[PDB]
This record gives structure tokens, sequence and C-alpha cells, in this order.
């Protein structure tokens, strides 16, 4: 099985410098080429560098030119990309590519999961739960939602899970939505009758890996 | 010391188109806004050229074998400094004198000696952590080097958002090895550009050995571990006429192969580039002699020499019969292939180019002597029987066949 | 370098319509491009090299033409699935060309939607925040509206909306609108209630909540 | 991509014309040429 996998990613203050790890098996690095591209949020690609056996013979745009610098690693085989110099506009999801001969142009192939970088002098704070809560009199509708939010985490991911896993039923989960804050949030929901809210006990758990935080919350009607 | 690296994947040659490009200066001579109609050695424009990359199907890592012909035309676009180095030679062994022409780092040796080349020959780079430049370290070429001759060190082929297109055209004209080669940044990321430019003459080596067949030396990534990229092109060069306008500054900016096209042997006839409106006359269609056909008049009545060499009875020496032949074909061509005679000495003309020779006359004096008084035919030969008997006169002499008859 | 007018930035086509994405550039590519698939929160993947080859590991049903100076990229039968966004590529000066990419989604069945509010919490007033939410799951047409009232009166300049990517089961979205606000507000005001206009309702459908229970 | 025979020799590379116009490029008997 083909794999690159990304690590590295993830906070440094302007002017700082760092070493982006793409670490590769299942295949050969050397006689095929690795090429660091970005996916900024909400913007389109943008290709970064090249390598060729060996990271003396590479390329960089001229968006990038001084600030990143490829590199690669013998025996256990994996790849670095050295940043300096970093500004506010760069902040992007990075990918490290590939190829397959070279020798006729240079066509991409494993396209890895890519590794979000962001630079600011912001400094990291703890995030917040959000419930959803049903309405005591509603009667404009028969059927209910119910969900919980979580707002001003940073970054990703957040899971959740249901009632002790013998309850599965009607999962759903919103993509982020950035905040005045700086911050993001993320929402999971379910929308079902309200018949089964107070018969079928609902339950979210949720869980964050940044801060290993794992709350297990029981939705009930106020009052 | 040569390692056989029978890992190598074969396959049928890839093509390409060529364009225009491969025009180099014909002579070292400064000329100005003139169009100059020149007959060497070219690239003829728009060819099928044999692009050669280490591309993938088991990584087609390609360093093949190409025959040199009658000079080469190479282009390498390059970024990573792979492809370095070429070899020369007819049988690229340790038998016949070969070419080596390395461009090694800080320096390039061009050596004519007699090497013991690798069955893959190639040069390796190794890179070091301490040293960001790779160091040149594996050079495995030749397994032994000896007779070394015209050892030709000098500066570097100098190295160039743009791949260094390196051009260079190899000939082999006299005894004199001429190298031509220019340098253009490019963007194209496998072929040439559209664009036209011209090769400078650089050097001309005395190297008085025959090319016939030719190898490229490749830099080889160890991560045995083997890797490449970048790509080479090969095409043959033939003769051509070309015409080729110089500009104020000296410089080629076009030229135009006289036989590509019906429009371009016009421009060529013309000595011009913009032709008017209407017919002109070019050259000559002559259709060629399918076949050559020699015939020669019928067989007629042969010299008879079966009934002088088979005669029953041989006069003796001392009335030595001297049979005047004439007004007839002689076919010495059987009498020549039959092997019963002991010997076949003709003085002058080789008995090879004789069927051509034609005669006036023919003496044929046949006797009988001993083996040890052969050596009496020679002109003006001394001895007894030489002197008081028949003696052969000091001018030329003319052709001489015996056989011994001891039965 | 050479500029990609990759065009529409936006496509919505039913199910089996032939979906064509023009991927322009500047002079005489020829047959040499490659087209990729990108879904949203997954890697890139390939999908034709060279304009003409296709690769091990992609459905037949992905097909490409066009040559020169433009290109077809043709879908021959539309699934439920391929919504993704797709970019051409290509090599000649450097790969700094790249296009700014095309957003394909699918005409479906028409399915009604479920409606629902989300207003704070005693657990969210106690700290001083407060989000009152109205959601649209699974609305079809994939089109749709979402009013927030307050006291019957429309708000604007502290509304947002929270888009989901497809659903699977219909290739639908879901969009939540929320209206920010303080507890002093929230508590000063009799009478909330969040809109929904949709296609195959007659009138649009308003469900009521208040705070202070009053 | 035809072939043409004329009094006057063989001509490749043009497409005769029923229709008649002025000459343009002489060839031979009473035969003249781009349109």
């Amino acid at each position: 099985e083909v794999q690159l996998v990304e690590s590295g990613g993830g906070l440094v203050q302007p002017g700082g410098s760092l070493r982006l790890s793409c670490a590769a098996s299942g295949f050969t690095f050397s006689s095929y080429a690795m090429t660091w591209v970005r996916q900024a949020p909400g913007k389109g690609l943008e290709w970064v560098s090249y390598i060729s056996g060996s990271g003396g013979g590479t390329y960089y745009a001229d968006s990038v030119k001084g600030r990143f610098t490829i590199s690669r690693d013998n025996s256990k085989n994996t790849l670095y990309l050295q940043m300096n110099s970093l500004r506010a506009e760069d902040t992007a999801v990075y990918y490290c590519a590939r190829d397959r001969w070279a020798s006729g142009w240079l066509a991409f192939d494993v396209w890895g999961q890519g590794t979000l970088v962001t630079v600011s002098s912001a400094s990291t704070k703890g995030p917040s739960v959000f419930p959803l809560a049903p309405s005591s009199k509603s009667t404009s509708g028969g059927t209910a939602a119910l969900g919980c939010l979580v707002k001003d985490y940073f970054p990703e991911p957040v899971t959740v899970s249901w009632n002790s896993g013998a309850l599965t039923s009607g999962v759903h989960t919103f993509p982020a939505v950035l905040q005045s804050s700086g911050l993001y949030s993320l929402s999971s929901v379910v929308t079902v009758p309200s018949s089964s809210l107070g018969t079928q006990t609902y339950i979210c758990n949720v869980n964050h890996k940044p801060s290993n935080t794992k709350v297990d919350k029981k939705v009930e009607p106020k009052s | 010391q040569c390692v056989n690296l029978t890992t190598r994947t074969q396959l049928p040659p890839a093509y390409t188109n060529s364009f225009t490009r491969g025009v180099y200066y014909p002579d070292k001579v400064f000329r100005s806004s003139v169009l100059h109609s020149t007959q060497d050695l070219f690239l003829p424009f728009f060819s099928n050229v044999t692009w050669f990359h280490a591309i993938h199907v088991t990584k087609r890592f390609d360093n093949p074998v190409l025959p040199f012909n009658d000079g080469v035309y190479f282009a390498s676009t390059e970024k990573s400094n792979i492809i370095r180095g070429w070899i020369f030679g007819t049988t690229l062994d340790s038998k016949t004198q070969s070419l080596l022409i390395v461009n090694n780092a800080t320096n390039v040796v061009i050596k004519v000696c007699e090497f013991q080349f690798c069955n893959d020959p190639f040069l390796g780079v190794y890179y070091h952590k301490n040293n960001k430049s790779w160091m040149e370290s594996e050079f495995r070429v030749y397994s032994s080097a000896n007779n070394c001759t015209f050892e030709y060190v000098s500066q570097p082929f100098l190295m160039d958002n743009f791949k260094n297109l390196r051009e260079f055209v190899f000939k082999n004209i006299d005894g004199y090895f001429k190298i031509y080669s220019k340098h253009t940044p490019i963007n194209l990321v496998r072929d040439l550009p559209q664009g036209f430019s011209a090769l400078e003459p650089l050097v001309d080596l005395p190297i008085g050995i025959n090319i016939t067949r030719f190898q490229t030396l490749l830099a080889l990534h160890r991560s045995g571990w083997t890797a490449g990229a970048a790509a080479y092109y090969v095409g043959y060069l033939q003769p051509r006429t070309f015409l080729l306008k110089y500009n104020e500054n000296g410089t080629i900016t076009d030229a135009v192969d006289c036989a590509l096209d019906p429009l371009s042997e016009t421009k060529c006839t013309l000595k011009s580039f913009t032709v008017e409106k209407g017919i002109y006359q070019t050259s000559n269609f002559r259709v060629q002699p399918t076949e050559s056909i020699v015939r020669f008049p019928n067989i007629t009545n042969l010299c008879p020499f079966g009934e002088v060499f088979n005669a029953t009875r041989f006069a003796s020496v001392y009335a030595w019969n001297r049979k005047r032949i004439s007004n007839c074909v002689a076919d010495y061509s059987v009498l020549y292939n039959s092997a019963s005679f002991s010997t076949f000495k003709c003085y002058g003309v080789s008995p090879t180019k004789l069927n051509d020779l034609c005669f006036t006359n023919v003496y044929a004096d046949s006797f009988v002597i001993r083996g040890d008084e052969v050596r009496q035919i020679a002109p003006g030969q001394t001895g007894k029987i030489a002197d008081y008997n028949y003696k052969l006169p000091d001018d030329f002499t003319g052709c001489v066949i015996a056989w011994n008859s001891n039965n | 370098d050479i500029q990609m007018t990759q065009s529409p930035s936006s496509l919505s086509a039913s199910v089996g319509d032939r979906v064509t994405i023009t991927c322009q550039a500047s002079q005489d590519i020829s047959n040499y491009l490659n087209w990729y698939q990108q879904k949203p929160g997954k890697a890139p993947k390939l999908l034709i090299y060279d304009a003409s080859n296709l690769e091990t590991g992609v459905p037949s049903r992905f097909s490409g033409s066009g040559s020169g100076t433009d290109f077809t990229f043709t879908i021959s039968s539309l699934q439920p699935e391929d919504i993704a966004t797709y970019y051409c590529q290509q090599a000649y000066a450097y790969p700094l060309t790249f296009g700014q990419g095309t957003k394909v989604e699918i005409k479906r069945t028409v399915a009604a939607p479920s409606v629902f509010i989300f207003p704070p919490s005693d657990e969210q007033l106690k700290s001083g925040t407060a989000s009152v939410v109205c959601l649209l799951n699974n609305f079809y047409p994939r089109e749709a509206k979402v009013q927030w009232k307050v006291d019957n009166a429309l708000q604007s300049g502290n509304s947002q909306e929270s888009v989901t990517e497809q659903d699977s089961k219909d290739s639908t979205y879901s969009l939540s609108s929320t209206l920010t606000l303080s507890k002093a507000d929230y508590e000063k005001h009799k009478v909330y209630a969040c809109e929904v206009t949709h296609q195959g309702l007659s009138s649009p459908v308003t469900k009521s909540f208040n705070r202070g229970e009053c | 991509s035809n072939v043409f025979q004329t009094r006057a020799g063989c001509l490749i590379g043009a497409e005769h014309v029923n229709n008649s116009y002025e000459c343009d490029i002489p060839i031979g008997a009473g035969i003249c040429a781009v349109a």
C-alpha cells in the first residue's frame, strides 16, 4: 500500500524555522520524486518544490523564493521541508506529492493527505462546548433536532459518538466555520421525530485530540 | 575494476521531432548581413531524432549504445547535472583506439588511449552530508588504460525557472574532431523550444582515429541503486546544402536546408528568402539508371592452349618450341584456376588484373627443365645454360608457368 | 508562465447528464494535459494523463478529450457520488500554471427539509454568549433560504450560514442559519421565528421559540 | 493532394478547376495558377 503521511505542520511565529516531515514507505523515494504543493483554505493549489534523486537539482515558485528549502533523508528515506521568513498570507494546507518518471514532463501520483500550517503571534487557548437545546413549548412542528456544538477550538479535529454503542441512528456532522475570535467551530446534529427524544436516550460524546478532552453530555429539556 | 549491470531494461527506441535547431558556424570566418550557401554536414530540418529518456514502465533507466556513423548532433535538457561524458570508438574495446571525453568536476579530460571499457560504463556521483556539492566518487568507465596520447585538459565545458538546454555537435573530419556547443535557458519541459540558434565552434581537437559507434556517460543516483531523469536527444548528420543569413552582428539568425522541400530548394536557388509570385526553375528531374548492363561480344574461337599444355610430346630444350598465338580470345582464367601447375609467376602485371590486359602477340615457349633450373629464368641470367642456350633477354620478362611431371 | 481559464466555476446537472469542463490555456499545449480529482477533505486523485491515456485505479466512466488550446474533459453518465472539486493542470513552462478549479454538483429528486432551532442553553447563558441557530437539513432543490426574525422583524448583519458537504444518500446539502446576540437583548424580546422557503412547500413554514418563556 | 497532366508536363500540388480566370502564374499551353 502506497502511503505518504505528513506531520510537523502547525504553529510557527513569523520568521521561525521548522522541518516538516513527509514519511515514506511502500516504494522508492529516489527513483520517484516528491513535490511540495499547498492548499489554502478556500483557495486554489500552488506548487512549491521539486526533487530529483537529490535536493540540489530542484526549483521553487516566484511566490516562494527564499522561504522554503526542500530536503530528503537516507536510510529511513523520508522528505523534509525547511521554512523561513513566513508571512501571514501564506497560511495553507501543504502536500508532499510524487511522480513516477520525470524524464518526459512530471506527472504526480501519491498525492498525500496534506497538513495545515498557520503563522501568527497568537497564543494557544482552550475550547468551549455549546449545547443545542430544544424548545420547551415547541408546537409549530412535531419533529425536533438534537445537537452538540464545539466552539472556539483551534485547530481540528473533534469527534462525536452516541450512547454507549447501542444507538447509532441519525449521525450528521457539519463542516467548520471560522469565528470573529480567530478560532474554529464545528457542529454535529440529528433530525428525528420528537417521539423518540424523551423515550430513547440520546447522548452526545465530544472528543478533542489536541487537548485530549473527553466529555459525555446528555441532552434534556430545560425546567 | 568494471561492474556488469545486466539489470538494464531494453525497449525499442522512442522518437520525436527535431524542428530547425542543429545549425552551427561552418567556418571560423566573420560574415555580416549576407546570405551564404555552404555545403557541409548538417542536421536536416524537421527530421526524426531519437529522444532517449530515463523514464518508467521497472524504472526505464536508459543508456543504450548508439552508432556514431558520420557525426552526431546531441542535445540534453538538464537540471540535475546528470548526463556527464561521452565515449567514442569503432569497437569500444581495448583492441581499437578509443576516445573518452569526461566533463568531470572542475575539469574536462579528453583522452585518446587504448581503454578496456566496462560492459556498461558510466560515472557515479554520491552525495555526502558534509558537502552539499556531490562528490564525484565512482569512476567506472575503463578497467585499464595504456598507450595514452593527446591527453587534453582545458576549462570545463561551461555549465549554464529555466532548464539549461545544452546542444553539442560532434564531427570527425580528416583526423580533426570538432566539438560545437551552445547553452540556452529554456522553459519547455522535455523538448526543444520553438526558436533558432547557432552553435559556436569552441575547439577542434587534433584526434587522429576513426569513430563509428558511441556511448553516453550518465550520472546514477545512489540513495546498486540507480536513477537519472532529464533527457538526451541524438540525430544523425548528412551531407546537405544550407543557406545562412549572417546579420549585422555576425550571428547566424536563420538557415534554410536546400533539400527540405521545393520551397526551401527555391529559396536556396534564388539566394533569397522572400520569393515573388510566379514560376521558377530550380533543378533537374533526371531518372536514375535502375541497373547497369555490361555486354561483351559473343565467345569466339579460343586460343588453343589445351593442345600445348596437354601435348603428348615436348621438344628438347635446346630446340624449344615458340608458338605464335594471335587472333583469338585469351581466357587465362581457367588455366590460372587449375591447380595442377606447380607455380604461376607473372611479371609486371599480376594475374588478377590481366583480364582487361590486351596484347598484340604472344609467344608460348614450351620446354622441360629441372626445378633447380627455374632460378635460371632471369633477365640476362648467368650460367652455362643461360649463356650458351636459350637466354632470357635483359629487358622486361613475361610470365612463367610450370608444373612437375615426374610420373 | 501560462494562464488557465477554467470554466465554468460551478455547474449543476442532473444524474446521467454529460458534464464538460473547459480548461483554457495560452499557446498550443496540444494533448499534453492531465486532469486531477479532489474530493472535499480528501487528497487529490489521478484521472487522465496526456488527455488520452487512462491509468489504473480509475473508473472507465472518466473520459477526457481536447487538444491545442481547448479541452473537453467530458463525463459520460453522471453518478451521485461524483461531486468533488476538479482541477486541470499541465506542464510546459513549469506547473506554476494551475487552474482556479471547478465545482460540480448533481441535480436529484425533490425532498422536504427538516427544520429546527438551536437556542442558547443555560450552560451557554452563564458565560455570556448566545447563539440562536435555525437549520435546514436535506433540502431539495439544493438552493433554499432561511430567514431569522426578532419580534417578527428580519435580522441582518449578525447572521451566518454553515453549509454541510454533500449528503451521499440524495446528493443534497444542509445549511444552518445562526443569529448572534447577548443575553440582555435575547431576554428583552417576546417571540423568535426562523422561516423556511422551499419549492415543494406551497407556503413557508414558520417555527417559533422564546427566551424568558414569554 | 492531386496530380494533373498537361500539354506542358505533370503538375503536382494543384487541382484543375473547370472555370477560367485571368492568368496569375503561367505554366504552358494556356494553363495558369493561389485562391
